[PDB]
């Protein structure tokens, strides 16, 4: 316990109150890239809704569990767990989980899991979306349901924290309706991902205050182990002065005595 | 002692806020309780500012206490502690993110924290509002009462400084007989 | 320092005051300085001042770097008399702006994102800056 | 005095920059002007490798010196601490984020 | 420590140097060697060394773990003579190196965090590798 060892942790404090300065700036440029590009997709879907008009109750309800897990995934979960246990029944409608504890939050409600996947599927937005469309194709032409919607545990600010969800059905003709099914799923995925990054910002904030309160207390503790041994130094180098002149204090303490 | 009792309240103020220093160490080895009180409490509004959580007591036992007053103020605790938690949540991810369960310990916390407020007899000479003298009876029956959501529906804002429960009750029912005239006298118009 | 600090300083503070008529009706004012390193208040002589006077202006060095003048830090400040020590035409005057100063500084060091919340939001950003 | 002026010019080495040990507060408590080197600028090259931003004169105000020297000086420093602020943005983030 | 314990060191280390030929016509070189304990420097006997010898070659634990042999801290270690200690040709020879190694460690200490670097960059991490 020395001070370079806390001007080091200090001065390591410092640094990452400054790189979360840093990552704010990023992440705001990655949010105005992600809604400009968002812009672009809305006015291509509906262009696409336009064209396929031109050229023109059992649901599969699909739940995607959060990224980690941690107060705010475990609260979100419980309320997704709330919501399919209100709008979902067993007989009539059919679940498909991605990741372990929608998977788990199913299979205790034993709803009826059409299929499982992995939720790495879902980082990369084209495999996960050919592989939806080709299981609703399969499940629109055996007629096993109708009505197409997506569950997500994540906050969304639009719905004053409610989580995210759309029903995209209902809204080479196979090859337009296919194309659009994509270009909604892309949609989708694309605001999953600006509330993510909003939700970021305001975790790096509460990052820097965390750090400012670390700080804090390394300060204290290093201000009281600093007072405690330089007293005790300054006390223990008294001590051989004073045991050194014990001799002049009997004497005068004596002859104090004897006196007049 | 048999001829009578003597009770101490002692003030204590450590310079530098240093509660290991050993004056504090050895004054805690006598107290068999401590009120601490909170800036941040007194900042949000809540007076008197004494910390229901940071604070203890030696009498909170099953020697001395009966088992309901034990079993209220653990419940109390506990929920205040989950409400700070689902607030901390709230602030960051917003209000319509919980479930039914999450809201009614929100509220119920909330309800709790507001009810904990109270004027002072020796403090209404320059406040206007008299002041009270709640027993403990009376405490504990409120405490319980609010508890179990029974008033979860009249607004938060009722609670704030006030003696005996029964006031809320009094004040919501007054105020909603006026605002049910008002809406009856502007239907006439 | 010797066993005895604190009594020194004390004993020398607390013959200033207030005086009664029969007494010599009048006053003294006491404005103690004192030095701090890097601003650590909790040093051994700073916190036997504090714990003696009846509030303390604190001079901060991040003020005085960034170019304000005077660097007083108001939200490490204190002033026990509060507004006893202050006319009634300044009390009224003065009424609630520590209060408007925190919240200003709490809005400016967390404004986050760019959507805000009404016109309160300016009429923060507008007294806050004026009285600053 | 009246006979003439004797200016002092004093070099001191602060152990492990620590500016709290006790013969550095003695020693500011009659310094009229601080100049404070660093071995990281030295380390760049830049000589006489002093630090603008950490030192500070008295005679940095108005009784002394002009408006425009006034006006210079603030501006070169603000300046000095914005740039070394935007740094580290452009070596995190690429100096095209600017 | 007693006293003296500065005297008794500086009137050693005193006694080397280089002399002109009416006094000898030699030279001495010492080369004292100094332990600390968890990097603090801040010890009396190692600042009393500190401040007596003409130079500092600092050996660091983090570099020893790292696997740098011998583990030298370039950059807390001093030479006050400089290239008046060397041969012209060494002179030339090593110019610019303390320079490019305090470039490299600054862009390798940041490479954990950063995504983007220029080419220069690529240029400054290939030539602090080969001085390694």
């Amino acid at each position: 316990m020395k001070r370079k060892d806390v001007e080091e942790k200090k001065q390591n404090l410092d640094f990452y109150h400054n790189y979360i300065d840093i990552s704010k700036i990023k992440v705001l440029q990655k949010l105005n890239e992600e809604i400009a590009s968002l812009n672009m997709l809305k006015l291509q879907k509906g262009e696409s809704h336009y064209l396929l008009n031109r050229i023109i109750r059992k649901e599969l309800y699909i739940l995607i569990d959060p990224k980690k897990l941690d107060l705010f995934s475990e609260a979100l979960l419980r309320k997704l767990s709330q919501t399919v246990k209100e709008r979902i029944r067993p007989d009539k409608d059919f679940v498909i989980t991605v990741g372990t504890n929608v998977d788990n939050i199913a299979r205790q409600l034993n709803l009826n899991i059409i299929d499982h996947y992995d939720l790495d599927l879902f980082n990369q937005i084209d495999d996960f979306a050919n592989r939806i469309g080709e299981l609703v194709d399969v499940g629109l032409n055996n007629k096993i349901f109708n009505y197409v919607s997506l569950l997500i545990a994540q906050s969304s600010t639009k719905n004053n924290g409610g989580l995210v969800q759309e029903r995209i059905v209902p809204f080479f003709y196979e090859q337009f309706v296919k194309s659009v099914f994509k270009q909604e799923l892309f949609e989708f995925k694309s605001i999953s991902v600006i509330e993510e990054l909003k939700i970021e910002l305001q975790l790096l904030d509460e990052k820097k205050k965390r750090l400012e309160e670390q700080k804090k207390e390394l300060i204290l503790k290093w201000n009281r182990a600093r007072k405690e041994e330089a007293t005790l130094q300054s006390t223990l180098l008294f001590s051989a002065f004073k045991v050194k002149n014990q001799k002049s204090t009997r004497d005068e303490i004596l002859r104090l005595s004897k006196g007049k | 002692t048999k001829d009578g009792d003597i009770t101490s309240i002692q003030a204590m103020y450590i310079p530098a806020d240093d509660f290991t220093d050993p004056a504090a160490v050895a004054a805690f080895a006598h107290f068999d309780s401590t009120i601490i009180l909170s800036r941040q409490l007194a900042a949000e509004g809540v007076y008197p500012a004494i910390d229901p959580l940071e604070s203890n007591s030696k009498m909170l036992s099953i020697k001395y206490t009966s088992r309901e007053h034990l079993d209220i103020a653990k419940k109390t605790v506990q929920t205040l502690e989950k409400t700070k938690t689902l607030e901390d949540i709230i602030n960051i991810l917003g209000f319509d993110a919980l479930s039914e369960d999450d809201k009614k310990v929100v509220e119920v916390g909330r309800r709790l924290k507001w009810f904990l407020t109270q004027p002072f007899v020796v403090a209404e000479k320059f406040s206007g509002v008299p002041g009270k003298f709640v027993r403990l009876k009376d405490s504990l029956k409120g405490i319980k009462t609010i508890l179990d959501g029974d008033l979860n529906h009249i607004p938060v804002s009722y609670f704030s400084f006030v003696g005996v429960v029964e006031e809320i009750i009094e004040k919501f029912n007054l105020d909603a007989k006026k605002e049910a005239l008002k809406n009856e006298l502007e239907q006439n118009q | 320092y010797p066993g005895d600090i604190f009594y020194v300083h004390s004993s020398l503070l607390e013959r200033g005051g207030k005086y009664g008529p029969e007494f010599g009706g009048g006053s003294i004012t006491i404005l103690p300085i004192a030095q701090t390193l890097a601003g650590d208040i909790s040093g051994y002589i700073p916190t036997n001042l504090i714990s003696i006077t009846d509030g303390q202006i604190y001079t901060s060095a991040k003020l005085f770097n960034e170019g304000t003048r005077p660097a007083i830090d108001v939200n490490l400040s204190v002033s026990r008399l509060g507004s006893a020590a202050q006319s009634k035409f300044m009390a009224f005057a003065s009424s609630g702006l520590k209060k408007i100063y925190t919240e200003y500084k709490y809005l400016k060091r967390l404004s986050s994102f760019s959507s805000k919340i009404s016109n309160r939001d300016l009429e923060t950003l507008q007294k806050g800056k004026a009285f600053e």
